[PDB]
């Protein structure tokens, strides 16, 4: 039969499901809904792991349950109560014999030993991956430092020990490839003269190389911490999720520098030049699966002040028309494209932020903190689950790093962008339109012409990479 | 076939505009959302009479990316412009929005509805009688809508529709 | 995209958690930290097919023997891991072998033999022995190197393809 459990009333996990406690959905089962005593028993389950339950419930807890109160369930989890001797060692032991203590072993080999571990394992996977709870509040880690330190008993000592270890070195806190990163590429920039880098000077495989190495960088370093709850929204955004918003202001500032090289070049040759090299990175930033970049550039191009620069367009060729075509149709019928590209190709890759924070927003907009029944008021956990599969894929695309070398100089050129200057952005954005006004005036006003700008060659080296011995 | 309009929610974020939509496009009936489901965001309606397809695009939380707005609004052929009646720099946002739609549609004359949205039981600071003013002055319509009851919501978007039928 | 659940066994320290970090992040663990139960995804293109694996790794000290079924019922395929430094690891690779076996009742679950640590130079299992006992299961024998990441991709990759063809 199945094992005896210990009293409810002294150990609270024991409690029989029920509706009134639990829902699940319609071979493990998926929860839909329940008390946080029942969601805590499951995530430490003693007839299965569920490493996918662990990470929903540690980086979306918050919103139902306080990190200390969290911390005082799973201890309480843990003292697991030890059942009594059965009839058959009363009766060993009133005869002076060992008794069997067969339910005993059980018990402990079957329910105590797993519940235990998979308590250690809440343990080691909230300080090692959302750590961030212990950063804000000295006293949890404490609390946990405590907890860790003064489990006895030998069943656990190896991951008791490992853990103690593990929480001194996030106290106080390298890549490996198949291949050699292809060599650096230079155009009329040359290496150390970091005054004259500009859109046509630098290679424009190395822009998009660059500029991959720094958006694949920004896209890593955001956290789920920033996420849940949809704090980049909220009046404290800055304080709570400060990598997200530098991600987006870095694409916001590259879109609007391509504007700026754009329309500042008032000769139209010149001009036909530098949109010609913006969709030549485009094409790079294609070919290294860096989609935010792919979209910074169809956002410039689709701006307000350079979609109509018609006689610019009329100058471009068709093959690069075809390549902003097939990249500004990646954003159609709500993203339908580029959801597939990205599931297609091999990473690493930059994936596009905006798609995650809409259906992260709108998931918690649109699903309820909690389920009604029976009189009860159930944590809606498969909200939790579904913000939790978003979160999910943004990490599993976190991890592949690109095999690019980079050139700290052209990195720090583009770290130090700042097109709008000192000026405010509708200041800036109107500027930018007033000088598309300026250098294509609306019909039926004549289209005046401008002098050159550039005293270097406009002829771009191209995009496909050479190999020197 | 049928006609489809794609209509555009644009406004400031952080106070609740995802609610219309959701609303909208919810199973009215049971309170409950998964937006990665393709079409989530289609919705076949008879408005007057007349079977059409709304298609709307509304990318609550992307605000930060404020030079992909072009890029989207270009997309729409109406639009709403929502403001969160307890927050009133939401309000004064509205005029900025307008201008850039104008811009992007190169067009004065853009089907537009004003969106006044309540999404918390927090004070109301802008007056119905405030906003109301600002819809003549620009010449559009003005709906209320609360973000928990689905009041308003059918009245915003088939207003819209309305002005794009007129147009 | 087809989905492959991937899992991760043998003795400890053999250096399971070192293999699927290299996989999954291109970075080398020096530390020994026993692992109680991880899970990794990753989107990759393998013979010109996306997939995505789940890959579970698992709990190789004793301690935590009798909760290994729950895994062995829900994997497709298993890497089983010994260190080519560490007899008593190859010995131990019999044991899951027939353990697996059992949970899944089946003579043909897809399998890969994997002798890690081949950096280092003090080797105590011999290529032939393990090849043998891979020839006797049915399935290929690769060696790796978490540290160097020689191997690496082509004992999970292989494991795939086994998947994928069963
Ligand atoms: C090359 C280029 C393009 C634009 C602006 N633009 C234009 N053109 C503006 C008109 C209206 N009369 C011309 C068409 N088409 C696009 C496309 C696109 C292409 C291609 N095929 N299909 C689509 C949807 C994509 C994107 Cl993102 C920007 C687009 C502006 C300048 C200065 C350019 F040089
Ligand atoms: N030189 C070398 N050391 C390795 C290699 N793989 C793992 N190690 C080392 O061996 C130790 C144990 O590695 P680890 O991955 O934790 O082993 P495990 O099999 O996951 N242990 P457990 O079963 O307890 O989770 C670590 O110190 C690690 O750096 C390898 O290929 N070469
Ligand atoms: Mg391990
Ligand atoms: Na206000």
């Amino acid at each position: 039969g199945q094992m005896r459990l210990p009293s409810a009333d002294v150990y609270r996990f024991a409690e029989p499901d029920s509706e009134e406690n639990i829902i699940f959905e319609e071979g493990i089962p998926i929860i839909k809904a329940g008390t946080v005593i029942k969601l805590i028993e499951r995530l430490t389950y003693h007839m299965y792991a569920d490493p996918n339950f662990v990470r929903t419930f540690l980086t979306t807890y918050r919103s139902f349950c306080k990190p200390q109160e969290l911390l005082s369930l799973i201890i309480e989890r843990f003292e697991i109560p030890e059942p009594e001797p059965t009839e058959a060692d009363r009766i060993a032991i009133e005869n002076g014999d060992q008794p069997l203590s067969a339910e005993l072993k059980r018990f402990r080999k079957e329910y105590i030993q797993p519940v235990q571990l998979r308590v250690l394992n809440v343990c080691r996977h909230w300080v090692e991956h959302h750590f961030y709870d212990f950063e804000r509040d000295a006293y949890l880690l404490q609390r946990m430092e405590e907890f860790i330190g003064t489990v006895r008993g030998k069943a656990m000592k190896k991951w008791v020990e490992s853990i103690t270890k593990i929480i001194q070195r996030k106290k106080i806190a390298n890549i490996t490839f198949q291949s050699s990163p292809p060599t650096v590429e230079w155009h009329i920039s040359r290496p150390g003269h970091i005054e004259t880098f500009d859109l046509l000077t630098l290679h424009p495989i190395e822009i998009a190389r660059q500029l991959t190495l720094l958006e694949s960088d920004l896209y890593r370093a955001v956290q789920p911490s920033e996420l849940v709850g949809s704090v980049w929204t909220k009046e404290d955004k800055e304080i709570n999720s400060p990598n997200l918003l530098k991600m987006i202001r870095h694409t916001t500032n590259l879109t609007l520098w391509f504007e700026k090289c754009i329309v500042e070049t008032e000769n139209l040759e010149e001009r036909v030049a530098v949109v010609s090299r913006i969709i030549e990175i485009l094409q790079v930033f294609q070919e290294l699966n860096n989609f935010n970049g792919v979209l910074e550039v169809v956002s410039a191009m689709n701006s307000s002040p350079v979609y109509r620069l018609d006689h610019t367009f009329e100058q471009i060729p068709s093959r690069q028309k075809k390549i902003l075509e097939e990249a500004h149709e990646l954003s159609e019928d709500h993203y339908k494209k580029y959801l597939a590209k990205l599931r297609s190709i091999n990473p690493p890759c930059v994936p596009f932020f905006g798609i995650y924070l809409t259906n992260i927003l709108k998931t918690e907009e649109g699903n309820p903190e909690v389920l009604k029944r029976h009189g009860k008021e159930l944590i809606n956990f498969s909200k939790r689950r579904k913000v939790a599969e978003i979160t999910g894929e943004i990490q599993q695309y976190q991890n592949q790093p690109y095999c690019l070398r980079v050139e700290s100089d052209i990195k720090r050129f583009f770290e130090n962008l700042n097109p709008m200057g000192n000026s405010m952005e509708k200041e800036f954005t109107d500027y930018l339109f007033n000088k598309s006004l300026e250098i294509e005036p609306r019909n039926p006003k004549p289209l005046p012409r401008f002098p050159k700008k550039y005293s270097y060659p406009l002829k771009s080296p191209g995009v496909r990479p050479s190999n020197p011995r | 076939g049928m006609t489809e309009y794609k209509l555009v929610v644009v406004g400031a974020g952080g106070v609740g505009k995802s609610a219309l939509t959701i609303q909208l496009i919810q199973n009215h009936f049971v309170d409950e959302y998964d937006p990665t489901i393709e079409d989530s965001y289609r919705k076949q309606v008879v408005i007057d009479g007349e079977t059409c397809l709304l298609d709307i695009l509304d990318t609550a939380g992307q605000e930060e990316y404020s030079a992909m707005r072009d890029q989207y609004m270009r997309t729409g052929e109406g639009f709403l412009c929502v403001f969160a009646i307890n927050n009133t720099k939401s309000f004064e946002d509205i005029h900025q929005y307008r201008e850039q739609i104008k811009r992007v549609k190169d067009s004065d004359d853009v089907p537009m509805v004003l969106v006044g949205n309540k999404c918390d039981l927090a004070a109301r600071t802008v007056e119905s009688r405030q906003a109301q003013d600002l819809a003549r002055s620009y010449g559009i319509p003005y709906i209320e809508t609360s973000a928990k009851t689905r009041q308003g919501v059918e009245d915003a978007f088939y207003t819209l529709v309305r002005e794009i039928r007129q147009h």
